[PDB]
């Protein structure tokens, strides 16, 4: 329905919006990314292109903090992401600053959803391209995980994949037993996943950056220490025949 | 805002067709369809049942945060229909309206107050030359205690209206029609049979057997006026003793 | 004007004297000194009679619309923060002493004080009011550990009595009420009911 | 409430013919009792230029970290550094910003001008400034003054000739007016803390003065 | 109108000692007796205040906010006990010139990179560092002790300080209105730092 | 404060007929300035305002009223009815009662359609309130009370109306340092104004 | 506290009393609408999130520009049903109605500085 | 050429999904002079070069100052340029006045890059078109951090962002070994050889057209320029072939 995809203000006869769609679009030509929870705890991991060997590690990194407790996995246009880390890290410091403790999971996605829906509702700004994953844990609500596409979807996943390659991360993905597992090859199943779902005709260099919490790190967000993940790296390098 | 207004018949809200009507806020009607779903609330005499649809797109996706049936205040609530995306927002309007209502007159809303600020908050999006009317259908549900239950319906463009029954989604016509033929028959209802003059209609117009855990039921009655979600073991018993 | 509060296993009392008054002239003889925020929180006064209206008024409507927002029971500490939170910012003309406690399903029973100047601590006993500064060694010389409903209920009265008579601004009947783990109950201790001394 | 309270100090100044000096005692009292013993009261700001600031210790630390910001906006803007000519102007800009809500300052400001000339300037706390060859003050000022005007600048006195003040004199005089003027003085004493300056840099300088 | 006794110090030999009593005083009442005044900030800085106890609370979230966001944020660097300083007596100030006052008095004691830092944040807008301090009407009986005592010697070790500290709580205790037998201690040594208490101060009234 | 200058005003309701009567002067404190200043306003035909009090305010409210009627009279056509002003001058007084104005204005006339006399007041900051048989307000408030009770009677014929208006003021005024040197009476019958200049004690 | 870095336009005002508040009830009223929508935009920002106020404050904006020029009567029709004072009639309108100001300013003048040009 | 309709504002998608303006941006950056950004262990040298308008004018300044610990460079337009080293200018000042210690360039940085991603989402703004070469070192050794006309910022090593310099960035990636343990001397030598490749053929670099500027351990930021830059322009061996 080519006519009527010029603001976000303006509907079209079959009924849907088309700016919308080509967001939910503009956010597939980007890499790839996972995440898992276990029986106790969750995991994460992104196919980091790296590009030119000029840069190093710790370069534009797409696996932010929002608080001691919390982080996200985004995969997008980058400047978006930061925006969207700043705002959510804003709503968490302002929930502690107040009502004590710390914010639930729920809450802080569910505030995060409505704010980037509330660009797509207006004629002045664009809409956000970027996915976005909230996977946190807690100490008696237990291990959640939660994905936010663009315009207003903010659905619960077991474990999910966004990005290019993510039609084939969700079928093999399918064929796991992600609820009675731990923190030890959950860890070992993503590396081997996201080496069994990389393309290398058009990708050259990868650089996996993983990180989990759970009762392993009573509850915090940090990155895995190098002697795991260089472990987990051999494994998945020798399974592949 | 540096963009401008489309030119054209049907590109806008503020322009009206050469015959006099807003195409539009039509658009937006066609548009609850777009998401495919079926909601049906119907009021009794003592009841007011609300039956819905549940869809899960796959098995990964968790199914305690699909529902479709939130809560506005302690007892009423409503089956939003749409796309989640401004259901999500207009459900939050109308809980921050209820919460300014109730501190400043001090005691629970009359659905009608509730369906009047909606519908009015909704209709003064259609004359600014920068606002989009989100497309939802705002079914109400709750007792009340001078004129019992109440069913109320809203719509995008801001009619709202007081209903004996409703059926909302992507086959409405024929569900109404249903309702309408079944509805002159009887007059008396009770709670088991309006639950399952409910669970038939939806069968009947989806035309399709319905799983044990499909459909969740939210419920208020005058003994109980707090608004309860049955759990799957009451929707479960019910399905099974229908049709037995 | 005496408002006190007492925490034992499994939930806690609260009582209260309706004797407010506009100086030497008694304004209403029975009151209800005890507003009942939410189902289970319970919150007291003291000071004036319009700033802890308008303050009560304005935790009533957060609190109602953040337990409503979590779909979730509310936690005494949330009514605790928010009642500082709104002292603290207007310390000039908001001359309003309160006490509140109550139960939640997690770690149940709390007393909280909030004096004036927004101050906010935890104690196993609160005791604010005017006439609330003459009973603070008996409360001291008698408060145990380890009393069930019974024997607490006891000694408020006691306690409370004990000040209904030995001040000008106290007197009249008293409005003992405990909230426990399923639900609150109320009662009055009216005419020879109340202890003598 | 009262925003105001008194801290104390004393601020001498000689410029000479080629030489600026600016010295200070050392010594936070507020009320009866003493806050400290260290405590500095000259700070530097170029190479060739030094800022005495007396008075109230709650806005000396202020214009201290105010000037040197706004001279680094200066450098920054106009690619230079600011002489000891402009500092007095701005510094009395600053100060008269707030006529009806004043600083409770004494500042003094020494350095050399675009020549090696010695060069003294003098404020009051609404702000007005005033060149001069041997201004001190502070708050035990009224007597560090008087023994400077019969010494330095011969005052009263006849059939003696005039010489120029030589470097070796400076300090022996400073010294010798600070330990005189101690004894007398209820907030002077402690570490005298001295920052004579040239055209090759800022050389300190520190001596015992009284010692409690 | 709570308000504290003193919040006095001593630097150290490879660390800091702050003492503080755990009291709120309502004018002349005792109305609290368990409250707390020294706080733990981050892992290398330790905190106490005197005066008005809602104005402490409310710096006590700010502070702790502003510290763990930085630490959220993540980049090998944290807050000098200098800067910490440096924003209290700013925002002193400040609060100052605007006609609402904080009616407040803190001490900001640290060891970070090899040395030992301690220093003074009156409302007034006073800031300064010394090898003691007190703090409150601890200012003409707790400071001319350990003045001695530092200007007859230098440097201490752990031992000589705590019992210096001890022996200026039992004086402090003796001869003040507003004061508690218990009281608090926590030292700030590059292990990290430890609060400790509650403690007792054993005193002798024989010239009865 | 209500001494700074001078002034009375009665209204006593008649038989088909209403009376309203001033007293001219305008002075500060004891020195004197000028004998003629009007404080009878003709807003309308047979309806008359009283404006008393302190007059740097009562020259501004008098203007402020003369717009506002004006404004209504346009628009709505028709003239204006007697209760309509009173609420007026509420409005009208009540906009500054944070910052008080100086003001007892009395209100007299007739119904345009019914021909009923009608008698109004007001307090400083408006608090309507209507009396059958007469009101008086001014600096000398408490020297007319006694003066006007007893020499009133129910169902007076304009002259008798006119006699107890002339001698409830003309020998009850003079007892009094300011307000004094002139009288002016306004009757209103039913079908033509007439005014009328006592004369009184120059002192 | 500014220095000057026409007289008959603006004129008759000294400085002395601006910064010297009238009687207490002054900030109070001066600023009423202002200091409510304050009060709700924090309440909102605070328990429901960041979305709310920006999006309202943002719909307030939108709405405002759509008025008559400056220098007649705003009608204010919409807005008012956004706000949520539909029907909360008070001591804003009957006293002092702006449609019959007692003193009229110039259109031009009044245009420009609503544009904000001056 | 589907996409005349599509690119005359920044504030909508194309049905592919890219926003064209951002693109159209960093192409225009590419307008102006090379630029390297070598870094060492103790010092970040950052040479520069400068265009000429005619023989009888001046030539542009390259090399512009932010304070005693940090340096920038700049690439494209220098309407913005100015405009945006007020800001750095600004934070840094309020940072040294606030507290007492100089702010960090890992949070300048992402300060800046959070102001630059506001005009891409709002209508009638455009994106900003510089190519910032920020260096210098706080506490943790140098950084070298880049700047995209789009708010995505780059930590990096050493790179020659500006006009035709991909044989620069090939040179610098070929020798990108040695730069871990040399004296100032050789890092200034290897960075004026690796500009040397962006000149064109039978073209010698003059005294009046290098802006070398170092920032190290004990030396605050200075820029040379004039016959003050012969010194290190001595040795340079003699010809790159």
């Amino acid at each position: 329905g080519t006519g009527y995809d010029l603001s976000a203000s303006t509907f079209s006869p079959d009924g849907r919006v088309f700016q919308v769609e080509y967001a939910m679009k503009a956010v597939e030509n980007s890499s790839t990314a996972i995440g898992i929870r276990c029986k106790d705890g969750v995991v994460f991991g992104v196919e980091k292109l790296v590009l030119s060997k000029l840069y190093e590690e710790g370069s534009n990194k797409r696996l932010f903090n929002v608080d001691r407790h919390v982080g996200m996995a985004v995969a997008g246009l980058l400047a978006d992401a930061r925006s969207l880390a700043d705002i959510a890290r804003e709503e968490a410091s302002n929930f502690r600053s107040n009502f004590g403790y710390n914010i639930p999971l729920k809450h802080l996605a569910d505030r995060v959803a409505m704010y980037v829906h509330a660009y797509t509702l207006y004629s002045a700004v664009r809409p956000f391209g970027c996915s976005f994953m909230l996977g946190s844990y807690s100490v008696n609500d237990g291990a959640q995980l939660y994905m936010i596409d663009p315009s207003g979807v903010s659905y619960g996943y077991w474990g999910c994949a966004i990005g290019k390659a993510r039609q084939a991360a969700k079928t093999e993905i399918e064929k796991l037993q992600m609820k009675e597992m731990t923190c030890r090859d959950i860890v070992k199943e993503v590396a081997k996943i996201i080496y069994i779902v990389h393309d290398e005709v058009k990708d050259k260099a990868f650089e996996l950056e993983l990180s989990w919490v759970g009762e392993l790190t009573n509850g915090r967000h940090e990155i895995v220490p190098k002697d795991i993940r260089e472990e987990a790296e051999k494994y998945a390098k020798e399974s592949l025949k | 805002m540096s963009r401008g207004s489309s030119a054209g018949f049907d590109r806008h809200i503020t322009i009206f067709s050469p015959e006099g009507r807003l195409y539009q806020v039509e658009y937006a009607f066609k548009a609850i369809n777009q998401g495919g779903l079926t909601s049906v609330a119907v009021r009794g005499k003592d009841c007011a049942v609300i039956v819905t649809q549940k869809k899960v797109p796959d098995k990964l996706l968790d199914s305690s945060t699909v529902t479709h049936l939130f809560k506005i205040t302690e007892n009423i609530g409503c089956v939003m229909t749409g796309m989640t995306a401004d259901s999500r927002s207009q459900v939050q309007r109308a809980r921050y309206e209820a919460a300014n209502w109730k501190y400043k007159y001090g005691y629970e809303i009359p659905v009608d107050m509730l369906c009047k600020r909606i519908a009015d908050i909704s209709q003064v999006y259609t004359q600014n030359a920068e606002m989009r009317p989100l497309g939802c259908c705002m079914i109400l549900i709750g007792i009340d205690e001078e004129q019992g239950p109440q069913v109320y319906k809203c719509d995008p463009a801001g009619y709202y209206c007081g209903f004996k029954a409703t059926a909302a989604g992507v086959k409405q016509t024929e569900s109404t029609s249903f309702l309408e033929k079944k509805v002159k028959k009887k007059f008396d209802w009770t709670f088991e049979q309006t639950v399952e003059t409910a669970i038939t209609c939806l069968s009947t117009v989806l035309s399709i057997d319905f799983k044990p855990s499909e459909i969740e039921v939210g419920v208020v009655t005058v003994e109980n006026p707090k608004f309860r979600i049955l759990t799957e073991a009451e929707i479960d018993a019910h399905l099974v003793a229908l049709a037995e | 004007t005496t408002i006190m509060a007492v925490q034992f296993d499994g939930g806690v009392v609260l009582g209260a004297d309706s004797r407010t008054t506009t100086g030497s002239y008694i304004a209403n003889r029975v009151t209800d000194k005890l507003t009942p925020i939410h189902d289970r929180i319970f919150c007291c006064r003291s000071g004036s009679a319009a700033d802890t209206q308008a303050v009560a008024d304005a935790v009533t409507y957060q609190l109602g619309f953040h337990s409503i927002e979590l779909n979730e029971p509310p936690l005494v500490h949330t009514a605790a923060s928010l009642f500082k939170e709104m002292c603290y910012r207007y310390r000039e003309d908001l001359m309003a002493g309160i006490i509140i406690a109550g139960w939640d399903p997690q770690e149940g029973g709390q007393g909280y004080s909030v004096p004036m100047g927004g101050m906010m601590v935890r104690q196993s006993f609160a005791i604010g009011g005017s006439g609330s500064s003459y009973i603070y060694g008996y409360v001291d010389a008698t408060y145990r550990e380890g009393m069930t409903k019974e024997e607490c209920l006891q000694f408020t009265a006691n306690a409370l009595a004990l000040a209904m008579e030995r001040d000008g601004s106290s007197g009249g009947v008293i409005r003992l009420a405990a909230i426990a783990e399923s639900g609150v109950e109320r009662q009055v201790l009216l005419g020879d009911q109340i202890p003598k001394f | 409430f009262s925003p105001y309270v008194f801290n104390g100090g004393t601020i001498l100044a000689i410029a000479g013919e080629d030489f600026a000096i600016v010295a200070s005692d050392t010594r936070l009292s507020e009320g009866f009792s003493i806050h400290t013993r260290d405590s500095p009261k000259c700070y530097k700001l170029t190479d060739k230029t030094v800022i005495g600031c007396s008075g109230f210790h709650g806005d000396c630390l202020t214009l201290t970290k105010i000037i040197e910001a706004r001279l680094k906006m200066y450098k920054h803007s106009n690619n230079k550094a600011m002489t000891t000519g402009a500092i007095a102007a701005m510094l009395s800009t600053i100060l008269y910003s707030r006529r009806f809500f004043p600083y409770y300052v004494y500042n003094i400001i020494g350095g050399l001008d675009e020549e090696g000339k010695g060069a003294v300037y003098s404020f009051d706390p609404v702000g007005s400034y005033q060149r001069d060859s041997f201004k001190a003050g502070g708050s035990a000022s009224a007597m560090l003054q008087p023994l400077l005007d019969n010494q330095v600048g011969f005052k009263n006195m006849q059939n003696v000739e005039h010489v120029p003040l030589s470097l070796d004199r400076a300090m022996r005089l400073v010294k010798d007016v600070f330990i005189s003027a101690a004894e007398r003085d209820v907030y002077t004493g402690d570490a005298l803390r001295i920052c004579i300056v040239t055209k090759e840099g800022i050389r300190e300088e520190t001596v015992s003065l009284r010692k409690d | 109108m709570v308000t504290g006794t003193s919040v006095l110090g001593v630097k150290f030999e490879g660390g800091v000692v702050i003492a503080a009593d755990m009291l709120g005083s309502y004018g002349s009442l005792a109305r609290f007796r368990n409250i707390s005044r020294i706080m733990r900030v981050n892992n290398s800085t330790m905190l106490g205040a005197s005066g008005d106890y809602a104005d402490f609370q409310y710096l006590k979230q700010v502070l702790g906010q502003m510290v763990i966001d930085e630490e959220l944020l993540g980049d090998g660097h944290s807050y000098s006990p200098r800067a910490i300083h440096s924003w209290l007596t700013r925002a002193m100030y400040s609060r100052r010139s605007k006609m609402n006052p904080l009616w407040n008095t803190m001490v900001i004691g640290g060891y970070a990179d090899g040395e030992s830092f301690l220093g003074y944040v009156d409302m007034l807008g006073v800031a300064y560092e010394a090898p003691s301090l007190a703090t409150g009407y601890g200012a003409y009986l707790a400071q001319p002790l350990l003045r001695e005592v530092l200007e007859k010697q230098p440097v201490l070790s752990q031992t000589e300080a705590r019992d210096l500290v001890e022996r200026c709580m039992r004086v402090l205790y003796y001869r003040d209105a507003r004061s508690y037998n218990r009281f608090q201690t926590a030292t700030v040594t590059e292990k990290g730092v430890e609060i400790e208490g509650p403690l007792s101060t054993e005193t002798n009234w024989d010239i009865a | 404060i209500m001494s700074y200058n001078g002034g009375a005003v009665m209204a006593m309701k008649g038989k088909n007929c209403v009376a309203i009567a001033a007293d001219r002067r305008f002075g500060i404190q004891a020195q004197m300035v000028t004998t003629d200043f009007q404080k009878i306003f003709p807003m309308g035909d047979r309806l008359y305002i009283g404006l008393a009090g302190l007059a740097t305010d009562v020259q501004t409210v008098a203007q402020r009223l003369k717009f506002r009627l004006n404004l209504y009279e346009l628009k709505e056509g028709r003239q204006i009815k007697p209760y309509t002003l009173m609420s007026m001058v509420a409005n009208l007084l009540y906009e500054k009662r944070f910052g008080p104005y100086y003001t007892e204005p009395v209100i007299a006339g007739l119904d345009p359609k019914t021909f009923k006399p009608f008698i109004c007041s007001l307090d400083l900051i408006g608090c309507p309130m209507v009396t059958d048989d007469f009101v008086v307000s001014g600096t000398c408030a408490e020297q007319m009370y006694g003066m006007c009770e007893s020499l009133w009677e129910p169902n007076m014929d304009p002259d008798h109306l006119f006699e107890t208006i002339s001698q409830a003021m003309l020998n009850a005024v003079d007892r009094d340092a300011v307000s004094g040197m002139g009288v002016i009476v306004h009757i209103i019958e039913k079908d033509k104004i007439t005014t009328r200049t006592l004369k009184a004690r120059m002192d | 506290s500014p220095v000057t870095e026409d007289l008959l336009r603006k004129g008759f005002s000294c400085v002395k009393n601006e910064l010297l508040p009238s009687h207490p009830l002054e900030l109070s009223e001066k600023n009423f609408q202002l200091n409510q929508d304050k009060m709700n935009f924090s309440t909102l920002r605070n328990i429901q999130g960041l979305f709310a106020p920006l999006k309202l404050q943002m719909e307030f904006k939108a709405v405002q520009q759509v008025q008559r020029l400056p220098f007649l009567s705003s009608s204010n029709l919409s807005l008012d049903v956004l706000r949520g004072n539909d029907e909360t009639i008070g001591f804003e309108d009957i006293l002092n109605d702006p449609s019959q100001s007692e003193v009229m300013g110039e259109p031009h003048l009044m245009v420009e500085y609503k544009l904000g040009l001056l | 050429m589907f996409r005349n309709q599509y690119d005359n504002d920044v504030t909508v998608w194309s049905p592919q999904g890219r926003i064209h303006q951002i693109e159209y941006a960093m192409e225009a950056v590419k307008q102006g002079s090379a630029t390297v950004g070598l870094k060492s262990k103790t010092h970040a040298v950052l040479v520069a070069l400068k265009r000429a308008q005619s023989e009888l004018a001046a030539h542009q300044k390259k090399i512009l100052h932010v304070d005693n610990h940090i340096g920038i460079s700049i690439a494209g337009l220098t309407a913005d340029a100015r405009l945006l080293c007020n800001f750095m200018r600004q934070e840094c000042l309020d940072s040294r006045f606030v507290f007492d210690r100089p702010l960090p360039v890992s949070r300048l940085v992402s300060l800046i890059g959070s102001k630059t991603q506001i005009p891409t989402q709002r209508y009638g703004r455009r994106p900003y078109g510089v190519g910032l070469l920020i260096a210098g070192y706080d506490d943790m050794g140098p950084h070298i951090f880049q700047t995209c006309p789009s708010a995505n910022y780059f930590d990096c090593r050493a790179m020659s962002i500006g006009a035709r310099s991909q044989s620069a960035r090939t040179y610098l990636e070929r020798h990108m070994s040695e730069f871990m343990e040399c004296n100032l001397n050789e890092l200034v030598k290897h960075g004026l050889r690796a500009l040397r490749e962006t000149l064109p053929a039978e073209q010698d670099l003059t005294t009046k057209n290098v802006s070398i500027g170092i920032v190290g351990k004990d030396l605050e930021f200075t820029i040379y320029d004039d016959d003050d830059v012969s010194p290190f322009l001595e040795g340079l061996e003699e010809r790159p072939q």
